[PDB]
């Protein structure tokens, strides 16, 4: 819920004791308490100003360690006060997964712990030291409840991977394959579960964006901008223009539920080959998807601007989205229906009425 | 589940000798996932069997205790395993 | 949906 990973119990403290924080260089948080010193290890960089001492008057305090990933914040309150571990806690980890720690010292009491994978408040014997790590494998059922960012994020990486080398691969992947496989993408990208109000999978030729649209932006416009690094691959740097009606609530609906903004970027074409295997300016394949909608007729069109290095001797430029027939099981095609395209030398800007 | 099959050749009453069919793709590696049937996802455990083995050891566990077992084949291939893990195949051992 | 760029020649 609140956090990505709560830590809690208490600590006897028999005499003046010490708080200490390491960097660990396995993916791990570590808690270990001896009569003198609470040692937290985690895999984030540690904060410059981390205090050396707990406070003097000895008792029972209670603490939580509290990690939270898009807030980047790994602090432990402690009694009446909060120590900042790290400030710079931002990267995707999953704990699910407790591991044996056989470590000798002084152990703490009432332990208990929570994750956003296992949200539930779950009690833990008392330990001298305390181990949390993840499962490799997926242990989220098809429950279709919610999706697992770190399950998600293999796949992705997995997908990154053939774009790498699509020759390499054991088969050349059929049509009904391809669109099987996007379509369970784009369902897990609506389904997943995160804290931010947005999330990116950034994987090697591959960039897929989670927005979680907010009541009011049916309201207003919505302006996307990327960052390629202008290497000569033809294609610099993209915009996207998203009109208001787009992410409108049609006229029948009800509830006013949570809508997502699906934008999935590709720098390869592997997954999108017509027959005559026709070729795309720098290979870029820019999927749009407002969650479970299709809009079309618009007034005020999508407009989406590539900046690339001209080339056109022999070519010109025509913007295009993918179509494929249902029923088919064949390759798709390119399909200019409602896009109108506008090619300057450098730049070129696609106005389509539906996406 | 791309493993076909998952049975208990052999047994005592705190290991166990399980063994699967192997699919006919290339498989990198194997994933088996076992814990208390009733217990918290935290005390689960999981070990990693080449994908050229068919068979596993799980030992270490309390007599009389039912335990869920769960092998995932991997590997690196899109067009093979696009979810990197395969559907799981699982049973309810009693023990 | 998925918008590209063709390249006509
Ligand atoms: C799972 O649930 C347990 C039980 O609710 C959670 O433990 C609770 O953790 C919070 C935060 O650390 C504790 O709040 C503290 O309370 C003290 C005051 O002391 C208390 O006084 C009452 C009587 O008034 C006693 O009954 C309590 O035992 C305790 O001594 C306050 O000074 C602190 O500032 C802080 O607010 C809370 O006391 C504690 N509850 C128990 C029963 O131990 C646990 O965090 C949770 N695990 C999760 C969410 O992961
Ligand atoms: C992957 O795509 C996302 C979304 O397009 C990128 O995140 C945006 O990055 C720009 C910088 O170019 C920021 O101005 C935006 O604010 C970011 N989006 C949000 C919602 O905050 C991300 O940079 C891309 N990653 C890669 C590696 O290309
Ligand atoms: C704390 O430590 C003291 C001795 O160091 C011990 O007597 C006591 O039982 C421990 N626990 C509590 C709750 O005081």
């Amino acid at each position: 819920p609140r956090e990505d990973f709560r830590f809690c119990g208490q600590r006897n403290q028999t005499q003046q004791s010490t708080l200490h924080y390491d960097q660990s260089s396995e993916p791990h948080i570590f808690v270990w308490n001896t009569e003198e010193t609470l040692t937290i290890r985690a895999p984030f960089l540690a904060a410059p100003d981390i205090p050396r001492f707990f406070p003097e008057p000895r008792g029972l305090y209670h603490f939580c360690l509290y990690w939270s990933r898009h807030t980047g914040r790994l602090h432990l309150r402690y009694g009446k006060h909060d120590y900042l571990l790290s400030s710079q806690a931002s990267r995707l980890l999953c704990f699910q997964k407790q591991e044996q720690s056989l470590k000798q010292g002084a152990p703490l009491i009432a332990t208990s712990v929570s994750s956003w994978q296992i949200p539930q408040n779950t009690s833990l014997p008392g330990a001298p030291s305390f181990i949390f790590s993840f499962h490799n494998a997926p242990h989220k059922v098809s429950h279709n409840a919610s999706v697992d960012m770190c399950d998600l994020k293999k796949e992705l990486q997995q997908l990154s991977r053939y774009l790498q080398h699509p020759q390499k691969a054991a088969k050349r992947p059929t049509a009904a394959f391809i669109s099987q496989q996007l379509q369970s993408l784009e369902s897990k990208l609506t389904s997943v579960s995160f804290l931010g109000d947005t999330l990116s999978f950034e994987e090697d030729r591959v960039n897929a964006t989670v927005w979680k649209l907010p009541p009011t932006a049916g309201l207003e416009d919505l302006h996307i901008h990327s960052q390629k690094e202008e290497e000569q691959s033809e294609v610099q740097a993209y915009s996207l223009l998203l009109p208001r009606a787009v992410f409108q609530q049609t006229r029948g609906r009800r509830r006013d539920d949570a809508k997502r903004l699906l934008v999935v970027d590709f720098s390869s074409q592997a997954l999108f080959q017509d027959k005559n295997s026709s070729q795309v300016l720098g290979e870029k394949v820019l999927g749009i998807v407002v969650q479970n909608t299709k809009v079309t007729n618009l007034s005020d069109p999508v407009v989406l601007t590539f900046q690339h290095q001209p080339q056109p001797k022999n070519v010109t430029l025509q913007c295009v989205f993918w179509v494929e027939d249902p029923a088919s099981s064949s390759t798709g095609s390119w399909s200019s229906a409602g896009c109108e395209t506008v090619s300057r030398d450098t730049q070129t800007s696609c106005l389509c009425n539906h996406l | 589940s791309v493993p076909t099959k998952l049975e208990v050749v052999a047994a005592t009453p705190t290991s166990l000798l399980i063994s699967w069919d192997a699919p006919a793709v290339t498989v990198d590696h194997y994933v088996i996932t076992y814990g208390e049937t009733g217990g918290s996802p935290w005390s689960w455990q999981e070990f990693e069997v080449p994908g050229s083995k068919s068979t596993a050891t799980i030992s270490g566990l309390k007599p009389g205790v039912d335990y869920t077992i769960t092998v995932y084949a991997s590997s690196f291939d899109w067009t093979i395993f696009p979810n990197y893990y395969s559907s799981p195949i699982s049973i309810n051992y009693r023990t | 949906t998925y918008f590209a760029v063709l390249m006509v020649s």
